[PDB]
């Protein structure tokens, strides 16, 4: 019934399908990462062991990941946050210096709950970066970590005022049964936070996987 | 620049072969359906074969199937054209052509310049009656062609095609569907009519417009040109 | 000087005072002998599978045939409506699109997001491809709106809580409007395209004179963030959808708000607004991932458009009114009549 | 009586299928199998709720419930084991649609090419089942050792009980009816007592097969709720 | 702030310059739109499936 031009463009569109099918699988099997960070928390020096939106790219172990800052996206962010809906991951990154001044660290948490609790992300593991070893380890021996913490009871040590600062971040997520907080302790430089991600993104992967699958 | 370049061409003995390359450049091959088009030493157009975009589909015409092979290789932005057991009926000048399909598109807008090839010794029907007549320069003249099949579609689409071949030279559409003006031709050309009856008004003529004027139908294959009427004077 | 701040205040009661006068009868009173219109039962004649992501944009195109779709697949695809084949797939640099627009004379269409610029790319040329004319930068925000004013003119949104005139060749931004307070959402051209209209995160919408570049009127009631403008067929008014679960009829010459389109049932936002040819229906998309139907005239809700899975992003009439297409979080597009 | 449990079986086996049709799009091509299965499985409970073609078309139903819990065993030991390019590549839409057609195919292909009784009839059915339960084991088992490393590796509530829930009903209900077919397999005597209680087994396994499939599917849950409620 | 503030009380002096109508008379002139073109609207008056593009 159909006219011979009709059929070529039915033809036309036959293709056209195709090659959506083609780059829909193609980019299924892509990591998206969303870089977060209350501001000089880190986010550059991450950026770079690898306008508005600056998406990186780069492949480790066969495995693509493009990771997406907003920091320059100065605006509404509950206008466009929704438009990362199912990125794979989010990457949360703290100064773990910025507790002294200046109630960074506070600004900071408030940040880690606003998007750990978000509507759009409540089923979206969150990789948690904690920057600047060196220097809060400098730091915590002259400025004692009650400055932020008044509740905190413990040794003003590099190890227990870490783990303090670890275990606020991650208690301060509410649904702890749907999604995962993968914590780490980002200055080696010697490429373990490419190797954590990749470790946190697969696991976060399988967990997908035997979601789709019922097992889940 | 969107040049198609046609090539092979020349003096081959009867019941021999010959393959056609048409090297494309200046656009997207692999988005077009290319056709062959062939032309006798001193008659008119004849279609021969066609190629959908990605080679899914292929047609020949009834004169050349089983004998003739339309392929493309899209990487290398080229046409081919496989004739064996040729006869002293395929000496003609062959162009390429092409042609892209979707709502709103203007098929057969590009020909080549054409390769010449010698041979040493339910189709719809459509009618040109005047094979010639006389023209001056600012008069307005009519072409009428006459199709023995109605070409208006069920979906509102009369599949004429108007193509104009000047003297030495490959031929140029015109008009596509009986009423749309292909782009680069000026206002003056003018198609309307209702099936198997249309008409190719010119206003004001003038120089560059003598030649042959062919009609064609693309309502369903084999495609069927006209006669040709020529304008000279 | 806290006595500007004061004498604005003076003057913003003034205004308000101004337009309170001409409030004789409201429209409701008017319209309240008029016949409803019933009940509108629209029928999806079509779906389009085509979009593997959100669909955040579409926009018909003045032949009412042709439409182009945005999604946050990096794709933008023109379909044939009629048909249901798709003429052209557009990939995308920038995956975050928020935006999409297809000029009147069809040539092009444009696109825009999160990227802070607007693409314009020949649907038109030579070489048989789809090709990016232009790329308008100078917004800081993203591309929240954009609208062809002819082949060389375009009306840009951006979330930088200002609206810009570009000229398309130049690629310059012609005329600057800075009236917002906060990420301006939604654009709308007048009829006569002389004007247009902006509803941003302020809670307010805007009228601006594109030759002159200057706010004209500035019309608030709404409580939270306008995401949807659209001008009535005839030109003299607009409607705004908005956060509040509520959208409102503006009337530029009584320069006030004149009817009210909410349920006590209905408690989330609205993401677009749109008239029927006569503007008799107002279409409004929802986050109740179906559509609402609303008697423009008797603030009665005559239909519902519900056939998607998630929440209905953006909402279209053909210039003809034959048709309606509205898509939606889920990756499909549905035309309905 | 017995006969409850077939009603069960049907009422569980229509559920999943009008879940999958009514959420098509909320349901991915893991569930095609899923679903081809429990229709396998309706095919089996509704004959017993509440002849020769009867027996025949029985033999039908399990025979596909059987060989459709190798290709979801296997659909899921690929997704979460095989690269996502091999398994892309593998799953295609037209290839899904081949493999569940060639199962069926393949189904009633045996049933009417072969001899009833469940001699070489026997020694088959036996040697089949012991391969469909190899690959049914080896596919879960891999997916348990898979979903063990990467937690170890990150590292530095039961979970996994639905994998451990299937693989032990599915023993438990397929393992009496091989070793009868086994026994049957050379000539030894063969209680009537003890075939008829084997086949309830197996042809119990299909009831319960929506369930062991989906219980612990979140999605399919709430499915469930919203439609009940 | 001032050349803020200042521009803002410019431009709200622009706004009461306006010249506006009576509500009920931009309520009317709405009413008579609709009225004038009801016909011509299908989606308010369903049209039979001979002239509708979207059949099916
Ligand atoms: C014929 C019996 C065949 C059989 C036997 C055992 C299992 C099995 C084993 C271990 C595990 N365990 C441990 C507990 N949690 C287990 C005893 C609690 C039920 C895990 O931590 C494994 C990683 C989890 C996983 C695997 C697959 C999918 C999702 N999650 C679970 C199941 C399965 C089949
Ligand atoms: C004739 C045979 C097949 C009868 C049944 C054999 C079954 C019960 C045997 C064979 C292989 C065994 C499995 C071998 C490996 C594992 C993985 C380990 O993490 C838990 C025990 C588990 C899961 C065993 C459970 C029992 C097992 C499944
Ligand atoms: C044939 C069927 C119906 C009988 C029951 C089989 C299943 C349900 C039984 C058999 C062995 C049981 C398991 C034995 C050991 C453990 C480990 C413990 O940490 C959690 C419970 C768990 C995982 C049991 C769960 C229930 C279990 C898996
Ligand atoms: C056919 C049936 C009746 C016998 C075999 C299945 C049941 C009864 C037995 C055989 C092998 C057993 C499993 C062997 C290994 C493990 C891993 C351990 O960390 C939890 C218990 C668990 C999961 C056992 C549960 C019970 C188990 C599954």
């Amino acid at each position: 019934t159909l006219s011979a031009e009709d059929k070529a463009a039915v033809e036309r569109s036959k293709m056209i399908d195709r090659n959506l099918r083609e780059d829909g699988e193609k980019a299924a099997r892509e990591v998206k990462l969303l870089l977060l960070g209350a501001g000089e928390s880190g986010k550059s020096t991450i950026v770079k062991q690898m306008t508005g939106i600056v998406e990186t790219h780069f492949t480790f172990k066969d495995l693509h990941f493009k990771m997406f800052d907003v920091g320059g996206q100065r605006s509404e962010r509950k206008k466009w946050i929704h438009c990362f809906e199912g990125v794979t991951a989010i990457i949360f990154c703290v100064a773990l210096s910025d507790y002294d001044l200046v109630n960074r660290m506070h600004e900071s948490m408030k940040l880690f709950d606003s998007i750990c609790n978000n509507k759009w992300f409540t089923d979206t593991s969150i990789i948690l970066f904690l920057n600047k070893k060196d220097l809060f380890e400098e730091k915590i021996k002259k400025s004692p970590l009650t400055i932020c913490y008044p509740e905190y009871a413990g040794s003003n040590t590099y190890e227990e005022a870490a783990a303090y600062i670890q275990c606020q971040f991650e208690d301060l997520n509410k649904r702890k049964d749907t999604k995962e907080i993968y914590t780490h302790f980002t200055c080696a430089t010697d490429t373990k936070n490419v190797q954590f991600v990749f470790d946190a993104v697969t696991d976060v992967i399988i967990k997908n996987n035997l979601k789709d699958c019922g097992l889940f | 620049d969107v040049q198609l370049v046609e090539s092979g061409g020349g003096l081959v003995q009867p019941g021999g072969s010959r393959k056609l390359s048409c090297s494309a450049s200046g656009f997207a091959f692999s988005s077009f359906g290319m056709h062959w088009v062939r032309q006798a030493p001193e008659k008119g157009l004849e279609w021969v074969a066609y190629i959908s975009s990605g080679s899914g589909t292929i047609y020949y015409a009834d004169t050349v199937k089983g004998r003739f092979t339309i392929s493309r290789d899209d990487p290398k932005n080229t046409l081919f054209l496989q004739m064996t057991s040729l006869r002293s009926e395929d000496t003609a000048m062959y162009y390429c052509v092409r042609s892209i399909y979707y709502y709103g598109s203007s098929p057969f807008d590009f020909w080549g310049q054409g390769t010449t090839l010698t041979v040493s010794s339910s189709d719809i029907v459509m009618t040109q009656a005047t094979s010639s007549v006389p023209v001056t320069p600012g008069e307005s003249v009519s072409i009428s062609c006459r199709s023995s099949k109605s070409l208006l579609h069920s979906n509102g689409n009369t599949y004429l095609y108007w193509f104009l071949q000047r003297p030495g030279q490959s031929p140029q559409l015109l008009i596509y569907r009986m009423s749309n003006l292909a782009s680069g031709v000026p206002d003056r050309f003018s198609g309307s009519g209702s099936g198997t009856a249309f008409t190719l008004t010119i206003s004001r003529l003038e120089a560059e417009d003598v030649g042959v004027y062919y009609c064609m139908q693309h309502l369903e294959y084999p495609l069927t040109f006209g006669a040709g009427t020529k304008l000279e004077l | 000087l806290d006595q500007l701040r004061q004498e604005a205040e003076q003057l913003k009661n003034q205004i308000r005072d101004a337009r309170k006068a001409c409030a004789d009868a409201t429209l409701s009173q008017i319209t309240n002998n008029i016949d409803p219109v019933g009940r509108i039962q629209m029928r999806t004649r079509r779906t389009l599978r085509g979009h593997l992501a959100k669909i955040y944009a579409m926009h018909w195109g003045t032949d009412s045939r042709l439409l182009v779709s945005a999604s946050q697949d990096g794709k933008l695809i023109i379909w044939d409506s009629y048909t249901t084949n798709k003429v052209h797939a557009i990939p995308l640099r920038s995956s975050w699109v928020m935006t999409c627009a297809y000029a009147p004379s069809g040539n092009y269409v444009a696109c825009g997001g999160l990227d802070n610029i607007c693409s314009i790319y020949n649907l038109k040329t030579r070489e048989g491809n789809v090709r990016v004319s232009r790329e308008l930068a100078g917004h800081t925000g993203y591309l929240s709106c954009c609208r062809f004013l002819d082949d060389n003119q375009i009306v840009t949104s951006s979330g930088d809580t200002t609206c810009a005139l570009w000229d398309i060749e130049t690629g310059q931004q012609t005329t600057t409007f800075t009236g917002h307070t906060g990420d301006v959402m939604s654009l709308s051209l007048a009829p006569d395209t002389r004007l247009f209209v902006s509803g941003a995160c302020d809670a307010s919408a805007k009228l601006w004179d594109v030759r002159e570049g200057m706010c004209r009127q500035t019309f608030t009631g709404h409580e939270s963030d306008i995401n949807a403008i659209c001008f009535f067929p005839n030109g003299n008014a607009f409607a705004t959808g908005s956060d509040d679960a509520t959208c409102r009829l503006f009337d530029l010459r009584a320069d006030q708000e004149l009817m009210t389109y909410s349920h006590d049932n209905i408690i989330c936002g609205i993401t677009s607004v749109s008239f029927s040819k006569s503007g008799r229906l107002l279409l409004a998309g929802y986050d109740d991932f179906n559509c609402n139907v609303w008697d423009a005239l008797k603030a009665d809700r005559a239909g519902v458009l519900a056939g998607h899975d998630n929440r209905v992003s953006c909402l279209g009439v053909t210039d003809d009114g034959m048709a309606v297409a509205t898509g939606s979080w889920d990756s499909f597009l549905k035309i309905w009549n | 009586l017995y006969s409850g449990l077939a009603i069960g079986g049907t009422l569980a086996n229509g559920m999943v299928i009008y879940l999958v049709s009514s959420f098509r799009k909320l349901q991915t091509t893991s569930n095609a199998f899923i679903v081809n299965g429990c229709a396998a499985d309706l095919s089996v409970c509704a004959l017993w709720m509440p002849r020769l073609l009867r027996g025949g078309l029985l033999g039908l139903g399990l025979t596909v419930s059987l060989l459709s819990h190798c290709l979801v065993a296997l659909n899921r030991y690929l997704l979460i084991t095989r690269a996502p390019a091999t398994y892309q590549a593998l799953y295609q839409r037209r290839h899904t649609a081949g493999m569940l057609a060639l199962s069926w195919a393949l189904a009633l292909g045996l049933v009417l090419l072969l001899p009833p009784w469940a001699h070489y009839p026997a020694l088959l059915a036996a040697a089949a089942l012991l391969a469909q339960t190899a690959l049914l084991l080896h596919c879960y088992l891999g997916i348990v050792r898979r979903v063990r490393v990467s937690v170890k590796r990150v590292s530095v509530r039961l979970s996994g009980l639905s994998v451990l829930l299937l693989c032990c009903v599915f023993l438990l209900a397929t393992q009496p009816l091989v070793w009868v077919s086994l026994a049957s397999g050379f000539s030894l005597p063969v209680p009537w007592g003890v075939q008829a209680a084997s086949w309830l087994l197996c042809c119990a396994l299909s009831a319960l097969n929506p369930l062991l499939y989906t219980w612990r599917n979140e999605e399919f849950r709430r499915s469930v709720r919203s439609v009940l409620p | 702030s001032i050349a803020q503030a200042r521009k803002l009380v410019e431009q709200l002096k622009m706004e009461a310059n306006i010249d506006r109508i009576k509500v009920s008379k931009a309520a009317a002139d709405l009413m008579a739109y609709c009225e004038a073109h009801a016909k011509e609207d299908p989606l308010l008056t369903p049209v039979p499936a001979s002239e509708n593009p979207f059949r099916e």
